[PDB]
């Protein structure tokens, strides 16, 4: 257990921020899709 | 039918299901729970069991009726909002307005709620003389007033009004020419369940008259 | 000096709005309080 | 009068006696060819009464008499 | 309402021993928690698709909104 | 005196960071339920329930002040970085009237770049941007910023100042902390917040205006561009450069020491109102202002007596002798005790101080539209609506907190031995008369303002426009307010009551419509910054609405204060505390009897008050002040047009839209709230599309509040009993117990979301309306 | 071509919204300086939007009348990317989060571990969340707990 980053707001809020950044770069890399392309 | 139709049918399923959640919850928990395992001895309508055990506000089955009433009004608002906009878009030869703007909620605010208010709120005005829709204009503002008057009883609760009526009782008994006139029933604040029920009755009456005024004056003011 | 109470349990204050002698002469000789008057005449003068 | 042209002249619910009305509202709730202010019916009773076969105000009057006496029978 | 009024005033668990009414009193948390799941389900997704459609009309992109034909009711 | 300070009370460690809730005894046992989580947040700044020692309490408050001044310097640095890196300030300084001010863009990601307004696109800032409404750039032009690197230097200096305030907090709490005897010498702290904080602050600000801000604004008004001098028109070595701008007296600071003051009558003037060229206050009047109040604040800090090793110094006043000298026969023993009140209670001081700073922010909101301080500021209409609306809302919030901490004093720090026969005691002896008479005057104001509005709705609906309380019907003329407009308009000339004034107090009193050069695409001069603001029947009515809403907010908060300790219902309410939900369903029901609940109710009534104030301002400024001069024959065309009111005889009469339509609720609904919301709902796909999204989201948050406001927690707790059953059936068992929210905290969540949703709806509406026209 | 539904390859209104967006973009490039970071962003938006309308073209998105792409959800394999692939993606990542949190509760059972997150027992909970069906299916086939 490390100081100040093991706390639930920091661990939680960096999970929301890391998720929206990885989702965001998934939207750049897959060019903001509406669906999945099959063809 | 198309995708705004899809979205508002899921809103309808949402409204009916949440209203069923509050009501089946108020039916089956009415005899007893873990917060209150002897609730059936206290009847249908009672305020609470007080601030202990964390606090017991709105614990009666009457209160889950009471809270499901707002959800029924919101549900049936979504139903008649749907019926009204889809039919007014048919009746004004503008079905592309519904098929484009019913999928997003500024279309509901703008192209239904703001757009069709125009013959209603011009029922009376300073520059144009009145027409037959001035009574629905006055009923529209009346229902806004009654609905918002409900919010006083819904938000502000009892012991403020009991202390305020105690100052009023002091003011009457020390005013000359007027302490010679006495009440027979002692002025008290309305009860807890009474404050809920009167706030619901105002909310509900204002809801019905506001929507009835709009659904009649907007459709009669198409021409 | 101006504000006394003369029965301090009773929730009232004896104040120059309350206890000035011409205000007591006015209020105590308004027709509902003026002595020697049958209630009908008190009502009559209040009505007029 | 509504039976002669069903499609343009509006059903009338009842006529208005409000002493609060000024001249604008008296002209407003009066239709064309009307002798005073009325309420335009939006409950659909004229279409109901046409489809069940009422064509006269005297049939509406005997309907009124029959429902008052039927209510008196239930009381 | 009068369902809950029945529950407080008129229900007897002894005459209704292990009939269907006592069994849905017995597993009441299943019915309430599953109505809770249906309500949260419909709300999260209906509000999310609506607010998506709001953001896409806000961002100048009407052809990026999520549009689902109701295929079951047209069937 | 003597600054008696202890050394090292608290060691600097990390050991309490791993233990949340250390500061209160029930929180220190560990989380068992979820209410601990909310009890962790509600008790974090309540230092009086953490430790019982008032000295340590005062040190916690002091270090909290340094940390707050640090965070305010971080915010100050944040808008200085945004004005210094990604702004159009290098091109806004050359076009303050045709270029919309911006210091923020939206980056090329998710389609948000339609939010970039192309009326902010200029050189350097060639992307478009978010138009701001704070008026930072006009402040910055008035104090002399012509360059973005010195804005960067201010940004770095504000971060250094934030670091200094944090090191001051850590030093004055953890290393070397003051005692309780240091805080209670209120005489010296008043003497050094008047003469030193306000006095030398505005004296040094007068120094800034004279050396920097008056010459740079004279160069910007005489027509030269951003290529300026910032270092060679200063100091001793270019003293003659003070003579090249506006003639620095005869020679140097020699006529300051010799006493001939009249040769400085060129950059310390008393000319009067607003400048016609820039629409704002004359900068010489601003400098002579801050110097005269600077002087009178150094006189103000010479009042209270301080004794020490200074020999002849030590003449003056003790505050206690002044307070115990004012007795009266009506008021018993007067202000005795109030010195001990205000030197031992923090909540009483905070109640006075929140009342004064909230009142002062409301005062600020009036006087900055009324006198425009900054160049070309009054023509940028989103900034005018936004700063009036901002300072009104901040003022109302601090007045509700004033009522809050007055009631918190009355719960916690009231001592009956100190408050024997003083004003504070005898207010509590006739609290029924105060609250009942207040209840009567709120009823009178509500009937005789709102029933007038309801009467106007009724008579306009019934076809009786002459029966209306209006300027064309039953006239309600504000004859006292119109007479004070005539007095403040008339008091400038020769043979008046202020003989040496050229251009009066303000043009709002009844003198002249003032207009400014601006582009607006390819148009002509137009742009009324300021005009006379006439008062009629609608102003009578809206001001009695304002008196109503102020008086009900007083009634709620003051009934919270005087009935905090006891009532006829609950005589032991102070033992129940400031913040309790109720005392049970008995005595009929005692719901919302605590004084906290009166802060909770007074928050919505403050919402009512300030919302009708900013609604009056939006429609009023829009209907009678703001607008356009026509290119043919200089005719005034306002932002909303004039209304030809149909009279009862058949003819019309021209009124403005506030004078015609703001007399009933139908015109407020239609011509104000339906008509001007057309640019917040049509804003999609463009630069104001976020304000549409904030409008809809704030409608959501406002309606989301009413779940918490209209319901209560026993419903939610037996619902969470069913959801906890669903979790225990699938072996998903939290040790922290899922609870319903408490009654007080559910009320707090509801008032927070009601306030957030309504004020952000109204913010979105104001900015998205005022960017359009 | 379903009800109120034609594909993108024969839709007139999709061509209208398409060439309306591409034309409004090309006079947005054509009136600006191509070396000022605005116009490079518009050419990136132009290339991005050409392949966005081309991907709506080539995988049979469906429009009719109003021209925007209408998603058909039945379980059709031609329209498999409408619902079925983000279904499997949602059940994978949401079962990862739910199973990771559930396993974190089953290994901690402690009140300090919920507000103060133990990463050494939270990140491998997330790793077994990334393979949650192999640990979740035979506990469905076994049973959870006896409570009423
Ligand atoms: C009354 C209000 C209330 C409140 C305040 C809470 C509060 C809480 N609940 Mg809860 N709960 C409630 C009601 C409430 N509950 C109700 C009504 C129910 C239904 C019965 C539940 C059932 C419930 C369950 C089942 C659980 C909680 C848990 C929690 C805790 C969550 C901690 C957290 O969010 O950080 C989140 C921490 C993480 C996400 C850790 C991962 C972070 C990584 C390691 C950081 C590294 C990532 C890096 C930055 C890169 C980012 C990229 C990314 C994509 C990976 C929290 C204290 C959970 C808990 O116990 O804590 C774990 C839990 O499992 N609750
Ligand atoms: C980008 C799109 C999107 C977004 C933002 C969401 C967001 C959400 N969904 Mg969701 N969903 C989506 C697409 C999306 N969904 C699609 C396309 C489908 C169709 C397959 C679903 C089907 C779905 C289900 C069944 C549920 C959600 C639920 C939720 C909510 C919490 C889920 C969570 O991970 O928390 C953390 C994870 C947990 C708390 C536990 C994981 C539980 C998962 C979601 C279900 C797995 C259980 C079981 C294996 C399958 C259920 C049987 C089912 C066939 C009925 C959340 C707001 C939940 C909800 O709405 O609450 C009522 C929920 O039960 N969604
Ligand atoms: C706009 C106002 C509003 C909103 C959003 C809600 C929302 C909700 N109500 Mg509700 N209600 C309201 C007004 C509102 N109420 C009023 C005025 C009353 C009368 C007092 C009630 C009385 C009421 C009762 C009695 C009950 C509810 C329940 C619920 C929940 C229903 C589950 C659901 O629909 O789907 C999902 C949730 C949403 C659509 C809310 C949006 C959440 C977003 C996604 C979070 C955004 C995250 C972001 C980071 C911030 C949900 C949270 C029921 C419940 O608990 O169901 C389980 C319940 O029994 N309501
Ligand atoms: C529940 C309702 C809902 C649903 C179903 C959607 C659905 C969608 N939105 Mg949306 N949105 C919503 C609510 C919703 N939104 C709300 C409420 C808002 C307001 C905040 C928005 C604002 C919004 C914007 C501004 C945009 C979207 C976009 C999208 C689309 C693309 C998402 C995507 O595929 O990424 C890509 C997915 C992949 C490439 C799959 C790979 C996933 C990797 C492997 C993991 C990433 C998942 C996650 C980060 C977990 C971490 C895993 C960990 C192991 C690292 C998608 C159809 C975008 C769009 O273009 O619309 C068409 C977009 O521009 N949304
Ligand atoms: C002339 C000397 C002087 C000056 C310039 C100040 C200045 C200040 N004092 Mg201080 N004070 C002084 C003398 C002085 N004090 C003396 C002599 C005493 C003891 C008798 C105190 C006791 C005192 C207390 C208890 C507090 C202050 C606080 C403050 C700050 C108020 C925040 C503000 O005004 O906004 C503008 C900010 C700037 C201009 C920078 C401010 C910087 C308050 C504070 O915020 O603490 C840090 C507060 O807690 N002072
Ligand atoms: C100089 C200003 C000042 C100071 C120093 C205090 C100090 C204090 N107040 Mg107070 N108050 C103030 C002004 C001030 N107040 C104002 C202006 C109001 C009117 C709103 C109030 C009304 C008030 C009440 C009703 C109470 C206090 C209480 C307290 C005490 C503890 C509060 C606490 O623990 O923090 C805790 C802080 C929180 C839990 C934050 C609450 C959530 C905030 C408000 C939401 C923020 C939203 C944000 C602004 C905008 C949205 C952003 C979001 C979307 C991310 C503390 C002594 C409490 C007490 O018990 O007194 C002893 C209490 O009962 N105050
Ligand atoms: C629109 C809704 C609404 C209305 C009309 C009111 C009205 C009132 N509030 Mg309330 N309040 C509200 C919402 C509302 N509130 C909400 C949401 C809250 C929650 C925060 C509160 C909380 C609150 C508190 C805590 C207090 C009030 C007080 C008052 C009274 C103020 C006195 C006054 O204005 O004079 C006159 C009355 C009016 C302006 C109401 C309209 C009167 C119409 C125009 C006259 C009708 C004519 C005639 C009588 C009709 C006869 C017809 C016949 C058939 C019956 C007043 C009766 C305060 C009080 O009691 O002080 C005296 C008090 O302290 N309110
Ligand atoms: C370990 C986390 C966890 C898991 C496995 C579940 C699982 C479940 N929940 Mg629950 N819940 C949780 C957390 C969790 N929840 C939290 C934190 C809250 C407070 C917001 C709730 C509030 C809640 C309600 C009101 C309901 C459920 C319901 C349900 C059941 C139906 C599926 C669903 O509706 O999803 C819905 C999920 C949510 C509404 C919560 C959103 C997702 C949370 C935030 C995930 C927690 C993340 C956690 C911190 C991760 C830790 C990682 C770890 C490695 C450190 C299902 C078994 C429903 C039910 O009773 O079904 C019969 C029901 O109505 N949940
Ligand atoms: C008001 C004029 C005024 O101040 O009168 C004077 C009187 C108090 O004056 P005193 O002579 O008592 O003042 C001495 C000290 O208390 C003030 O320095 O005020 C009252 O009567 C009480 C206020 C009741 C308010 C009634 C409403
Ligand atoms: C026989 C008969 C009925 C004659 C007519 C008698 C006559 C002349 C007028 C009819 C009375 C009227 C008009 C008002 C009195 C009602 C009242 C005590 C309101 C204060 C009050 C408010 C405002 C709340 O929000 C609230 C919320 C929750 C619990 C309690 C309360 C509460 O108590
Ligand atoms: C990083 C981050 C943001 C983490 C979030 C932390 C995590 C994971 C969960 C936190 C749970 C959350 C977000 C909310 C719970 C609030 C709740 C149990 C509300 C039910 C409730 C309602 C709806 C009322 O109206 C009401 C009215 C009057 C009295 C009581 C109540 C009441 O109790």
């Amino acid at each position: 257990k490390i100081p100040f980053l093991s706390l639930a707001p920091i661990s939680g809020a960096l999970f929301i921020i890391g998720s929206v950044v990885v989702l965001a770069l998934a939207n750049i890399y897959a060019k903001y899709p509406l669906l999945h392309p099959l063809v | 039918i198309g995708p705004g139709d899809f979205l508002v049918h899921h809103a309808i399923a949402l409204g009916i299901h949440t209203t069923v959640l509050i009501l089946v919850k108020g039916a089956l928990d009415a005899r007893g729970t873990k917060l209150m395992p002897d609730k059936k001895d206290f009847g249908y309508a009672f305020p609470c069991d007080g601030p202990g055990r964390g606090g017991t506000c709105d614990i009666s089955a009457w209160d889950a009726f009471y809270l499901s009433m707002f959800w029924m009004l919101n549900t049936l608002g979504w139903i008649t909002f749907y019926w009204h906009w889809k039919h007014l878009a048919i009746w004004t030869d503008n079905v592309a307005s519904f098929n484009t703007n019913s999928v997003y909620l500024m279309g509901w605010l703008r192209d239904y709620l703001w757009a069709y208010s125009s013959p209603l709120i011009n029922g009376y005005g300073p520059s144009a003389a009145v027409n037959n829709l001035s009574v629905w204009s006055w009923m529209f503002l009346f229902g806004h007033l009654v609905w918002a008057t409900g919010f006083m009883f819904l938000i502000s609760w009892r012991g403020y009004w009991q202390e305020l009526i105690e100052t009023l009782v002091w003011a009457h008994e020390r005013t000359p020419l007027a302490n010679l006139v006495r009440w027979k029933d002692k002025p008290v604040a309305m009860s807890i369940v009474q404050g809920r029920l009167i706030g619901l009755a105002h909310f509900t009456v204002g809801y019905i008259l506001t929507y009835a005024a709009f659904v009649i004056a907007s459709t009669a003011g198409l021409s | 000096g101006m504000v006394s109470t003369d029965d301090f349990q009773v929730g009232t204050l004896l104040t120059p709005v309350n206890n000035s002698p011409f205000i007591k002469f006015f209020i105590n000789n308004l027709p509902i309080n003026r002595p020697g008057l049958d209630p009908f005449f008190r009502g009559l003068e209040v009505g007029m | 009068q509504w039976l002669t042209d069903p499609t343009k002249v509006k059903p009338i619910a009842h006529a208005i006696f409000d002493p609060h009305f000024g001249p604008g509202a008296v002209k407003a709730f009066t239709p064309e060819g009307g002798s005073g202010p009325v309420n335009i019916m939006y409950s659909g009773l004229y279409y109901f009464w046409y489809t069940i076969g009422i064509r006269h105000n005297s049939e509406l009057y005997e309907g009124a008499i029959f429902l008052i006496l039927l209510a008196a029978l239930f009381l | 309402a009068h369902a809950a009024i029945f529950w407080v005033r008129d229900y007897d668990p002894e005459a209704n021993k292990d009939n269907v009414l006592a069994r849905v009193l017995a597993h009441k948390e299943a019915i309430i928690s599953h109505l809770s799941w249906v309500s949260l389900f419909l709300g999260f997704h209906t509000l999310g698709l609506y607010v998506h459609n709001d953001v896409m009309q806000a961002f100048g992109r009407p052809e990026d909104q999520i549009l689902i034909e109701p295929v079951f009711a047209q069937w | 005196t003597r600054a008696t300070v202890d050394n090292n009370p608290v060691p600097t460690s990390i050991e309490k960071w791993g233990k949340p809730g250390w500061f209160e005894r029930s929180l220190a046992r560990g989380p068992k339920t979820t209410t601990w989580i909310w009890d962790l947040h509600a008790l974090a700044h309540d230092f009086e329930v953490q430790t019982s020692d008032r000295e340590d309490i005062a040190r916690k408050i002091f270090a909290a002040h340094f940390g707050h001044l640090g965070i305010v310097f971080i915010w100050a640095s944040i808008f200085f970085f945004y004005g210094a890196l990604s702004s159009n300030y290098a091109s806004w300084i050359d076009n303050p009237t045709g270029l919309r001010p911006s210091a923020q863009f939206a980056i090329p990601v998710f389609g948000q770049e339609v939010l970039n307004d192309p009326a902010t696109a200029a050189k350097g800032f060639e992307q478009g941007g978010i138009v701001m409404t704070s008026g930072l750039f006009h402040l910055w032009r008035a104090v002399g910023y012509t360059n973005q690197t010195q804005l960067l230097a201010t940004a770095v200096g504000a971060l250094v100042a934030a670091g200094l305030m944090f090191f001051g907090g850590w030093f004055h709490y953890h290393v070397r902390a003051p005692k309780l005897e240091w805080f209670q010498n209120v005489e010296s702290m008043l003497n050094h917040h008047l003469a030193g904080l306000l006095g030398l602050g505005s004296l040094a600000w007068t120094g800034h205006l004279i050396h920097v801000a008056l010459p740079v604004n004279q160069m910007l008004d005489k027509g030269m561009k951003a290529a300026d001098i910032p270092l060679p028109h200063e100091y001793a070595f270019s003293t003659e450069a003070m003579g090249n701008f506006f003639p620095s007296f005869k020679q140097g600071l020699l006529p300051f020491f010799t006493g001939n003051w009249a040769v400085y009558s060129d950059f310390l003037t008393f000319k009067g109102g607003l400048n016609p060229q820039t629409g704002s206050l004359w900068m010489t009047d601003i400098a002579h202002h801050h110097l005269a109040i600077a002087v009178m604040f150094i006189i103000a800090g010479h009042m209270y007596r301080t004794n020490g090793p200074w020999n002849p110094l030590g003449l003056g006043h003790s505050i206690k002798e002044i307070l115990e000298a004012h007795k009266g026969p009506f008021t018993g023993e007067g202000h005795k005790g109030l010195y001990e009140v205000l030197t031992t209670s923090w909540h009483a001081q905070l109640a006075i101080n929140l009342a004064m700073v909230g009142s002062l922010s409301i005062i600020v909101a009036h006087h900055m539209y009324a006198m425009n301080p900054y160049p070309y500021m009054g023509i940028d209409y989103p900034t005018q609506i936004s700063l009036f609306t901002h300072h009104m809302w901040i003022g109302g919030f601090l007045i509700v907190g004033a009522g809050a901490h007055a009631a918190i004093f009355m719960v916690r720090d009231y001592d009956p031995a100190v408050n024997q026969n003083n004003l504070l005691d005898r207010v509590l002896r006739h609290r029924d008369a105060i609250i009942s008479h207040l209840n009567w005057v709120c009823l009178f104001l509500g009937f005789h303002s709102f029933g007038l509005y309801v009467h106007n709705d009724t008579m306009q609906a019934l076809g009786r426009p002459g029966d209306m309380f209006a300027d064309w019907g039953i006239q309600l003329q504000p004859v006292f307010a119109q007479w004070i407009q005539s007095v403040n308009a008339a008091a400038f000339g020769p043979n008046s009551t202020a003989p040496w004034v050229s251009a009066a107090t303000s043009p709002v009193w009844g003198g002249n419509v003032l207009a400014l050069p601006a582009t607006v695409a390819g148009e002509v001069v137009q742009k009324i910054s300021i005009a006379p603001v006439p008062l009629g029947t609608a102003d009578f009515m809206i001001h009695h609405i304002h008196a109503l809403t102020i008086h009900v907010t007083i009634l709620i908060l003051l009934k919270g204060v005087l009935f905090a300790r006891s009532s006829r219902l609950i005589p032991d309410k102070a033992n129940l505390g400031f913040r309790f939900p109720c005392d049970g369903p008995g005595r009929g029901g005692t719901c919302q009897s605590s004084a906290w609940d009166h802060v909770f109710l007074g928050l919505f009534w403050m919402y009512n008050c300030i919302s009708i104030v900013i609604f009056h301002f939006s429609w009023k400024m829009q209907s009678d002040v703001y607008g356009t001069l026509n290119a043919t024959t200089k005719a005034v065309e306002h932002i909303v047009p004039s209304t030809d009111v149909l009279l009862g005889n058949g003819t019309t009469q021209a009124f403005t839209q506030f004078a015609a339509s703001s007399v009933n609720i139908n015109g407020w609904l239609r011509d104000f709230l339906w008509a001007q919301a057309a640019p917040v709902i049509n804003s999609y796909g463009g630069p104001s599309a976020a304000y549409g999204l904030f409008f809809l989201g704030a409608h959501f948050v406002w309606a989301f509040s009413l779940m918490f406001l209209f319901s209560g927690r026993g419903y939610w707790q037996e619902l969470i009993e069913s959801i906890v059953w669903a979790h225990n059936k699938l072996k998903i068992v939290p040790t922290i117990q899922p609870r319903a929210l408490s009654i007080t905290q559910g009320r707090a969540v509801g008032v927070a979301h009601y306030l957030l949703g309504g004020i952000v709806t109204t913010w979105a509406f104001f900015i998205a309306r005022f960017l359009a026209i | 071509p379903l009800g109120n539904t034609i594909p993108c390859s024969e839709s007139q209104a999709f061509k209208d919204l398409k060439d309306a967006r591409i034309n409004g973009l090309k006079e947005k490039i054509a009136a600006t300086d191509p070396a000022t970071q605005y116009a490079k962003d518009l050419t990136a938006s132009m290339e991005l939007w050409e392949y966005r309308y081309a991907n709506y073209e080539k995988n049979a998105s469906c429009d009719k009348d109003s021209g925007q792409p209408h998603l058909i959800v039945d379980g059709r394999l031609s329209h498999a990317g409408d619902f079925i692939i983000p279904s499997i993606l949602f059940l994978w990542l949401a079962g990862a989060l739910g199973w990771a949190g559930r396993d974190y509760l089953l290994k901690t059972q402690n009140a300090m571990d919920e507000i103060l997150i133990d990463f050494s027992k939270a990140v491998p909970s997330l790793v077994l969340g990334l393979a949650w069906p192999l640990f979740a299916i035979p506990q469905i086939l076994s049973g959870a707990i006896r409570d009423n």
